[PDB]
């Protein structure tokens, strides 16, 4: 077919592509084993969109297997995991048929896939026949399993492997000023090039130096941040002006071992580099768990059995001595942690399962396509901090052992008493999209909040749409519409009825306007927050809640290949407001307005453009036509009052009858915003216009720009006057009957388009008509939603974008890269989702141990496209004193009792603290200040502090606040402006 | 060290330009409403008898986001002047109040945004014009520009605050 | 004595910094700044499971010759 459905795939293609999902959708991939681990890897690969997909488990279904496989439930015991697996796979994504394999007698049958995946249910001397027939054969192999608190993956993509896209990142771009003979590259002015060496560039606009533009790929030699070499350009001329510079990735080829080659000589990527003595080891202990099981009929150690683990250790010595090249010369076997691998061997994780199950489905998908650094070649990973304190919960072969239910691969390695405490755990989730729904997912496997102290609250106010369900599984297409939360509830209930009434599904949106719902009592009353959000000002709020409550908050993140998590404790860590992060790009005002050289600044041109023409206009009409001090409103408001009025007087002027108005009223804007202003601009500022240094005006950042002759035929001019009008007739309620070009030019043919011609406040309020003149006339503003195809609105963005930049000589866009810009959308994809909610879940294992060593916890970085994996002990929280009191900045505070007065309040700090309250605020609002006049401080000194409030803000406090938080500036004892922590008031 | 939040150094800087031995005589600076921390009406004041914007009190609005400093404020002159960098709707372009030739910092303060502004007032920066007449005028028509701007000084005298001395000429 | 050091960031790059082992943390992220742009304060270094802090030295790291230190950002989607 070769296409692409841009609305189910939209978050994912700006991760992957459409060439790597072009390949994607030409591959067959086979998976076998569908315990856990094989069902979260063909879960994440079914929602990318393969050409098919093929499980094989023809293993009986038992209550165990429940601890991480999902999509079994009591009922299926008996039956074969793959075939009652397989119609929920399909359920996942249409696009996508989803077979059963049922035997693997014949070898030969793997010829048919271009991807081969063995989990844990397939024996080691399984892995290396089939990885010895795919390897031969040049089918991609992909090993993975998980032990307990450990696991591994293993690639091997073949002989021949080429990448195409290391990284996936956007290609680095930057105006140049200057290319001498020998090829130093110099940037305009203060531009860093942010190239490597090694990288290769082509170039666009030199000139002086022609052939240099025509495509051709030239070899950084970096000099410094704003200076690179890319060889003598003698031969193609010399440097004049402009130029552009854009960095290209070559393919690389890469070649693979086999899976026994590795065995004895392995090529290490490392999960944890704190950890990278232990890759070595485990790498012994996974082969010795398979030398175990052949010894012992196929059984694994058993749980928290010594007998077992000092059979395991010396299992591990004789293999270091059959493979020397693994640990090295005078490198002992690692007896404790070997011992732990056996101790852990049945345990069935769902963090750890969660994490290889992102990880090896996004390498199944570089495997599909070339795109990103596929691992190469083995990867071992441990979360054994994740362990609680045995003396709390000790673990022996009694606590450990199964009772019959779906959590017995997990007790085997927690025990029983740790795994009830997680049942009677009260936790809040916000948000409940793709990180949401993982984490539900997470839970319920968990059997979190399913005691009888126990309980799952989790809200969103946002509804299921299309492009969600390439990442959010819980839903499905005919779920679009509703909420997200309840759904998702719904769903993880059917995955494990445990949580049949112990889950709180809510659709409010977190945030100052919620407070009452979610109020004093309600945090109070949590073990911990973990947040889901896609947002830096849902994040801050949430953050300064627990702050306030003093709750462990678990906090994570993604954008595309790339995920974090953070641990936030009390009294401990700082928090997530603690540290900054890179703010969004801005552009410069005079860019914006007059020199655009992007298509970055004529997108947020063009989405102001629409805001202006049909939101904001709609609502200053609604206003001027039913409030009735409007006029003096903005008079003194004030702003910009001759826009407002202009706005208002324009939108009541040429009111459009009919469709046909609208079309009109598009061909003149256009002929306005695309020929007479560019006309003017170029009347002040001609194209050979110079500087103060008599250097041309236009040049470097700025672009020459040319006006535009309207040419129907020119797709961009076309559906400026299409979603233009279609936009107008929306406002003004003019109803409708795709576009035909002759009907269109028709209307405009006959127009008279008026010639450019270079060029108080009273009279536009006189001009304006009375209200009364339009008793009940209300305009309808436009309410951006940029996933609707067909509401015109990311037609308009993008073809009044693109004649701005026909305008300025721009390379145009299309609606995909317009709508990702002007959506401000964030690249998402399945595998990053689930990896990293398992890494968050490994986090909270050490919450519900209450563990106080910050030297436990692990703040999480990935980036599966390198794949890179890094873990960094949380930042203590910064202590400070005043008047030598030591206090955490973070976490403590003075706690008030009562509506106290504002002098006994600051009477209060004086004895008590020893601190000069100078200044107090209560939010954005100054309650007081000691430089006060008299009249001002008298008022105020004698109020309580609600009243206090009421008088300055005009609204009263309501019933429902229990507690106040109040910021405070204060002198110390000898009369400096000094830190402290806030108040809290109690009501 | 002292990672202050954004109220309380909004209230330290607001308190130190409106001590009447530490505030500077060259703005004059509220609160809206005398209470909102995060919005500041401040009337901008050219002391410089040298310069052409002397004499005037350009009233102006000054918003802070609430990550501050770690986000620049929004500055707007109410009304709008005419000036080569300030656009129609009071908004102009300058480098310090644009993030990622100094640009923004978490160093940055009101006060040195202000005093940024007043010589961005005296001397404009041509090279970034915001928007004619006062751009061309500046360089074509030096007469012109010069009544245009003493007839926005005179204007900007009706909005000097009841029984506010303005400071002697420096 | 001097050596040499790598800082690579979650996206791939890679930085050479020409350091010696008693140079603070401080230092090292100013020499970012000068080199990627990136303000100090913006700067999130980890090495061999810790987060690089001011006012420590490279060598109470345990940083030596060919050390990789990787700078790394949190992330608003999900
Ligand atoms: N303040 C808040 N309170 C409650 N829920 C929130 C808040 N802010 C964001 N959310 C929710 O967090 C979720 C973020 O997940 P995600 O971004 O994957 O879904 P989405 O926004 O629907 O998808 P996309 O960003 O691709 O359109 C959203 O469902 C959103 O509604
Ligand atoms: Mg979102």
């Amino acid at each position: 077919a070769g296409e692409i459905d841009e609305s189910l795939y939209s978050r994912q293609l700006y991760v992957l592509g459409k060439e790597a999902m072009l390949k994607m959708q030409t591959s067959n991939v086979l998976i076998l084993g569908l315990k856990g681990l094989g069902v979260e890897i063909a879960k994440n690969v079914v929602l990318a969109g393969v050409k098919s997909m093929t499980v094989f488990d023809p293993e009986p279904v038992q209550l165990a297997d429940l601890s991480t496989q999902f999509f079994l439930t009591e009922k299926d015991i008996g039956q074969k995991r793959g075939d009652v697996t397989r119609a929920k796979l399909a359920e996942l994504n249409a696009y996508v048929p989803v077979n059963v394999l049922d035997s693997l007698d014949d070898v030969t049958q793997l010829s048919q896939f271009q991807v081969v995946v063995a989990t844990d249910t397939v024996s080691l001397e399984d892995k290396v026949k089939i990885n010895e027939f795919c390897h031969s054969s040049g089918i991609r192999f992909i090993s993975s399993e998980t032990r307990g608190l450990f696991g591994n993956t293993f690639v091997d993509l073949g002989d021949e492997f080429t990448v195409l896209d290391p990284t996936g990142e956007e290609p680095r771009t930057g105006m140049v000023s200057d290319i001498e003979p020998d090829g130093t590259v110099t940037m305009l002015d203060d531009n860093r090039h942010g190239l490597e060496d090694g990288n290769f560039v082509r170039f666009s606009e030199v000139e002086g130096l022609d052939k240099l533009n025509d495509g051709t790929l030239f070899k950084v030699e970096v000099l410094g941040p704003f200076a690179f070499r890319i060889g003598s350009v003698k031969e193609y001329g010399e440097y004049k002006k402009g130029g552009i510079f854009t960095e290209v990735k070559v393919p690389r080829k890469i070649s693979f071992k086999s899976l026994k080659q590795q065995l004895s000589n392995p090529e290490f990527v490392f999960s944890d580099f704190a950890k990278f003595d232990r890759a070595a080891q485990l790498h012994l202990g996974f082969q010795a768990l398979h030398q175990f099981a052949v010894r012992h009929n196929g059984e694994l150690p058993r749980t928290m059995n010594d007998e077992d683990a000092n059979e395991l250790i010396k299992l591990v010595t004789d293999l270091s001595v059959q493979q020397p090249e693994v640990l090295g010369e005078g490198v002992d076997v690692n007896e404790d942690l070997i011992k732990e691998l056996s101790y852990q061997a049945r345990g069935d994780i769902p963090g750890v399962v969660a994490f290889f199950g992102g990880l090896v489905a996004q390498e199944v998908l570089k495997a599909c396509s070339g795109k990103f650094t596929p691992l190469k070649q083995f990867m071992y990973f441990d979360s054994l901090e994740s362990l609680p304190d045995p003396k709390n919960f000790p673990r022996n072969e009694k606590t450990t052992q199964p009772v019959n239910s779906r959590y017995d691969n997990q007790i085997a390695v927690f025990g029983l008493d740790f795994q009830k405490k997680i049942a009677n755990s009260k936790v809040f989730l916000v948000g409940s999209g793709a990180i949401g729904c993982e984490m539900l997912k997470n839970w319920a496997l968990l059997g979190l909040g399913s005691g009888s102290d126990g309980y799952i609250v989790v809200t969103d106010n946002d509804s299921i749409e299309k492009s969600n369900l390439n990442r959010q599984f819980l839903f499905r297409p005919k779920d679009v519409g509703k909420n997200k939360s309840e759904v998702a509830a719904e769903a993880v209930c059917a995955m494990n009825p445990d949580l049949k009434g112990k889950i709180n599904a809510k659709i409010d949106k977190v945030g100052p306007e919620t407070e009452e719902i979610f109020n004093d009592s309600f945090w109070e009353s949590l073990d911990f927050v973990t947040n889901a959000l896609d947002n830096v000002d849902a994040r801050t709020y949430v953050d300064r809640r627990c702050v306030f409550y003093r709750k462990p908050l678990l906090e994570s993140g993604t954008l595309g290949t790339k995920g974090n998590t953070q641990v936030i404790i009390p009294r401990l860590t700082e928090s997530y407001s603690s540290s900054r992060d890179p703010p969004e790009k801005s552009i410069p005002l005079c860019t914006l307005r007059s020199f655009p050289n992007k298509i970055d600044h004529t997108i947020a041109w063009a989405k102001s453009l629409f805001q202006g023409y049909f939101t904001d206009s709609a609502e200053n009409v609604n206003m001027y036509l039913t409030q009735p001090n409007f006029v003096e409103q903005t008079l003194k408001q004030s702003g910009d009052v001759k826009g407002v009025l202009e706005s208002i007087s324009d939108s009541l002027s040429s009111k459009p009858h009919n469709f046909e108005d609208c079309i009109k009223w598009a061909r003149l804007e256009f002929e306005k915003k695309f020929n007479h202003d560019i006309k003017q601009l170029l009347f002040n500022f001609p194209k050979d216009a110079k500087t103060s240094n008599g250097e041309p005006f236009w040049s470097g950042a700025k672009r020459a720009p040319t006006p535009l002759e309207f040419d129907i035929y020119n797709n961009d001019h076309f559906h400026f006057v299409v979603a233009g009008a279609s936009l107008r007739a929306y406002n003004y309620g003019i109803k409708s009957d795709k576009p035909n070009v002759d009907e269109y030019k028709s209307v405009i043919d006959h127009m008279i388009i008026p010639e450019f011609t270079p060029n108080e406040i009273d009279q536009l309020v006189s001009s304006l008509p009375d209200p009364s003149t339009l008793a009940g006339f209300k305009l309808e503003p436009v309410d951006f939603e940029k996933d609707d195809d067909t509401n015109h609105h990311i037609e308009f963005i993008t073809a009044c974008s693109n004649c701005r930049a026909q305008n300025y000589f721009i390379e145009t866009a299309d609606r995909q890269k317009t709508k990702f810009i002007a959506g401000r959308i964030i690249p998402a994809i399945a595998t990053t989702t689930s990896l990293v909610t398992g890494l968050v879940n490994l986090e909270l294992y050490k919450l519900i141990d209450n563990k106080t060593d910050i030297e436990q916890y692990k703040n999480g970085f990935v980036n599966l496209a390198l794949p890179f994996f890094g873990f960094s002990e949380p930042i203590a929280s910064p202590k400070g004193e005043y008047n030598n009191k030591k206090y955490d900045k973070i976490w403590d505070r003075f706690d008030i009792k009562g509506d106290i007065k504002l002098s006994d309040l600051i009477e209060h700090f004086e004895k008590d603290e020893g601190l000069e309250i100078t200044m107090l605020s209560y939010g954005v609002s100054l309650l007081y200040a000691s430089f006060f006049p008299p009249k001002k401080l008298k008022e105020r000194l004698n109020l309580p502090i609600t009243q206090l409030v009421k008088l300055v803000t005009k609204k009263d406090i309501p019933a429902h606040v229990s507690t106040m938080i109040l910021e405070i500036c204060a002198d110390d004892k000898e009369g400096e402006d000094v830190e402290v922590p806030f108040i809290t008031i109690h009501l | 060290s002292r990672k202050s939040t954004a109220s309380s150094l909004l209230l330290r800087q607001y308190r130190e330009l409106t001590d009447p031995k530490k505030a500077i005589p060259s703005f004059h600076i509220e609160l809206e409403d005398d209470s909102n921390i995060f919005t500041w009406n401040i009337g901008v004041m050219v002391l410089n008898e040298d310069s052409i914007y002397h004499g005037g009190f350009f009233k102006a609005q000054m918003r802070f986001p609430e990550d501050f400093p770690f986000s620049p404020p929004q500055f707007r002159f109410t009304p709008a002047i005419y000036h080569p960098n300030v656009y129609r709707d009071g908004r102009l372009c300058i480098s310090i109040l644009h993030q990622s030739a100094e640009t923004w910092s978490p160093v940055q303060t009101v006060e040195s945004v202000l005093i940024s502004i007043v010589s961005l007032l005296e001397d404009p920066n041509i090279n970034s014009p915001a928007n004619v007449d006062a751009a061309v005028d500046y360089r074509k028509n030096p007469e012109q520009y010069k009544q245009r701007v003493k007839m926005e000084v005179e204007r900007s005298k009706q909005d000097i605050p009841k029984g506010f001395i303005m400071p002697t000429s420096e | 004595g001097a050596m040499q050091i790598f800082v690579r960031t979650l996206t791939g790059r890679t930085i050479t910094l020409e350091v010696e082992s008693s140079d603070t943390i401080d230092n090292v992220r100013a020499r970012i700044q000068d080199r990627e742009g990136i303000p100090p304060d913006q700067q999130r270094l980890i090495f061999a499971g810790r987060q690089l802090e001011d006012g420590r030295t490279l060598a109470d790291y345990n940083i030596q010759r060919e050390s990789t230190l990787h700078l790394v950002l949190r992330l608003r989607g999900g």
